[PDB]
């Protein structure tokens, strides 16, 4: 399959192809496959996949907002079990940020 | 899963997030912010979930609009489809 799930791998991919790598599925899609977050069974129902592609509402307003710009997020460094605290954030106009502390702080990387 | 918040005991927005951390069995890395809460309510917490928020008004005081912003994430999660029942008493 060749899973791409690193900050720079996904970031590069996001900027070069304007979409996430094939190893990503939204929370809703994971669910339809039998994902029960509290079970930490994502790898069991969708091997090689990670949660990604869902709209990021930037609720603390930490990321730069702008008219017409929408943010999305995707899990980074996930392989199996329960979800970690790493996320990649990308906007419609391709600004890329990351967080490794569950959205407390962000670092711009592109 | 059941979660209880005694509003009259919430003295800060910090108190609120730590109470939620415990009551919802959130990950140890819980970001203690609105984005981390949404992420926990939609990709971590167990369902069905019942949030009983007692003395909501009193907690609304010692946290500013914080209590309201936290409540909105729960309602937003419910709207997203999460099976969450909110009791504001």
């Amino acid at each position: 399959a060749q899973v791409i799930n690193t900050f720079d791998g996904v970031a590069d991919y996001l900027q070069t192809y304007h979409k996430l790598p094939d190893n990503y599925i939204t929370k809703s899609e994971a669910q339809a496959l039998g994902w029960v977050a509290s079970k930490g069974n994502l790898a069991d129902v969708a091997p090689g996949k990670s949660i990604g592609g869902d709209i990021f509402s930037n609720r603390e307003g930490k990321l730069p907002g702008k008219s017409g710009r929408t943010w999305r997020e995707a899990d980074i460094n996930y392989t199996s079990g329960f979800r970690n605290s790493d996320r990649i954030l990308y906007s419609s106009d391709w600004l890329i940020y990351k967080t490794t502390d569950h959205y407390q702080t962000f670092t711009k990387i592109r | 899963k059941k979660a209880v918040i005694n509003g009259e005991q919430i003295r800060s927005i910090s108190d609120l997030h730590q109470t939620l951390k415990k009551e919802l069995a959130l990950p140890e890395y819980y970001g203690e912010n609105l984005d981390a809460l949404w992420d926990a309510l939609t990709g971590w917490v167990e369902y069905p979930l019942v949030l009983e928020w007692r003395q909501f008004e009193q907690s609304k005081q010692l946290t500013e609009n914080g209590a309201e912003s936290v409540l909105q994430v729960f309602r937003a999660a419910k709207a997203e489809g999460a099976d969450i029942t909110i009791i504001l008493s």
